[PDB]
């Protein structure tokens, strides 16, 4: 398009972001699709622990300041969940920390309360890995799906 | 309306209405310019 | 300071399709009706069936910024214990008379404590750690 | 003489004001100088955070985060980083050589 009228238009109508649940039934058609469903049922699940050399990549791997992705202009990281003998990282706590960043620091953490596509049953014995949990915007339970 | 001459040439009826019409196929839809068109390739990247 | 502290005997250790992490099942030595249900990276800390824990839950080590790696010279609660975790509570529940049970969340390694006396110092914080020796 | 002024580029717009964090901009450059850089930046008791973050394939742009603790700037952090690489690469190809010399 070539005029500013037209412009606002495709940046606040038209646009993708504008367009993430279908007049239809309300629901969404925007979301990933394959390598990246099989890739987080792997990185949240309980066996996935991190370094803080790799924790600290992770981050900065998909979220950079300089292109506009943070919201506190300094990348806030969470204490490791392993302190004594060596210090681990989640990989829940990366979900937990990429929240973080790109939510707003003046509204509080996001509180939600879900279910997975992986029953319990495949994750061993007394686990609640298929109970997705956002407490104060950090995942504390479940793996994340496709759902 | 015409009488059958030994295709005929369309007349200005025919023009207003050769496919779809001059109203469909050049004022409710029309060729632009400031436009491409290319083959889609996936990219996580952007 | 301290919130929690008592010595548990390990009854199962169950992988569970994990390679790294094992739900341990606990019960107190001292108390009757107490109990323990919880996840642990048996990698770096292995628990044997038939073990005697020293788990302890501390509000922190004698305000923070951040946490800083270890640097020459630094004192920590942590230096008498072998295997120490940081985590949150999330759940409070009340099983029947007297008795309560308390959910905590080490980044998706769950802990569930059954108890009836520690509802006055074990409360819902954002900040609770969780020590254990032998 | 004249310097080269395209590569190495402080983006400004992620600079902390003063003067710990910051994200810098390397031209024809990626993984194999990227992930070393940030290893050996990493080794550093006052950096607090590193990472490095290719922003696209075609474009040939790297983009590495020093994020440190007070008394040093990322800046310095850096040109530490790239002092010590330097000093790693000597004790390596000096270990090499002397190696071919032992067979």
């Amino acid at each position: 398009p070539q005029n500013e009228n037209a412009r606002a238009e495709a940046l606040n109508l038209a646009n993708t972001d504008s367009q993430y649940l279908t007049p239809t039934s309300g629901s969404p058609v925007r979301g990933l699709i394959q390598d990246h469903i099989s890739a987080g049922v792997w990185l949240t699940s309980k066996d996935s622990f991190f370094t803080r050399e790799q924790y600290q990549q992770y981050i900065y791997g998909c979220i950079r300041p300089e292109d506009g992705h943070t919201t506190r202009s300094k990348i806030v990281t969470l204490p490791p969940t392993i302190f004594k003998p060596y210090p681990l990282w989640t990989g829940k706590q990366i979900i937990t920390t990429v929240l973080l960043n790109v939510t707003p620091p003046d509204m509080p953490g996001i509180n939600l309360i879900s279910k997975n596509k992986i029953k319990n049953e495949y994750w061993g014995k007394g686990s609640l890995e298929n109970e997705v949990l956002f407490k104060d915007g950090a995942l504390l339970c479940g793996i994340l799906d496709k759902s | 309306k015409a009488q059958g001459r030994t295709v005929p040439i369309p007349g200005v009826k025919q023009a207003l209405e050769k496919k779809e019409g001059l109203f469909r196929k050049h004022m409710m839809g029309k060729r632009v310019n400031y436009a491409a068109r290319s083959v889609i390739s996936p990219d996580p990247n952007i | 300071n301290t919130l929690f502290d008592d010595i548990f005997q390990v009854s199962e250790v169950d992988p569970g399709r994990y390679n790294k992490v094992c739900r341990i099942e606990a019960a107190s030595t001292t108390q009757d009706q107490c109990k323990l249900t919880l996840d642990i990276n048996v990698e770096l800390f292995p628990v044997a069936a038939q073990d005697s824990l020293t788990v302890t839950i501390a509000s922190s080590l004698n305000a923070t910024r951040s946490w800083r790696p270890p640097q020459a010279g630094d004192r920590s609660l942590a230096d008498d214990y072998d295997y120490v975790m940081y985590g949150t509570a999330y759940k409070f529940e009340e099983v029947s008379k007297d008795l309560i049970a308390v959910y905590y969340s080490f980044g998706g390694l769950l802990m569930r404590l059954e108890g009836n006396y520690r509802n006055l110092n074990n409360l819902k914080q954002e900040n609770a750690y969780l020590l254990i020796r032998r | 003489e004249e310097p080269d002024r395209e590569k190495i580029k402080l983006l400004t717009q992620a600079t902390s004001e003063d003067g710990t964090s910051a994200s810098f901009q390397i031209v024809e450059e990626d993984h194999t100088l990227g992930n070393a850089l940030r290893y050996v930046i990493m080794k550093n008791p006052d950096v607090e955070f590193c990472g490095y973050s290719i922003p696209h394939p075609s474009e040939n742009l790297l983009n590495i985060r020093i994020q440190t603790y007070g008394e040093t700037t990322a800046v310095d952090a850096l040109q530490k980083g790239l002092k010590d690489l330097m000093d790693l690469c000597d004790v390596v190809e000096s270990k090499f050589t002397e190696k071919i010399k032992s067979m």
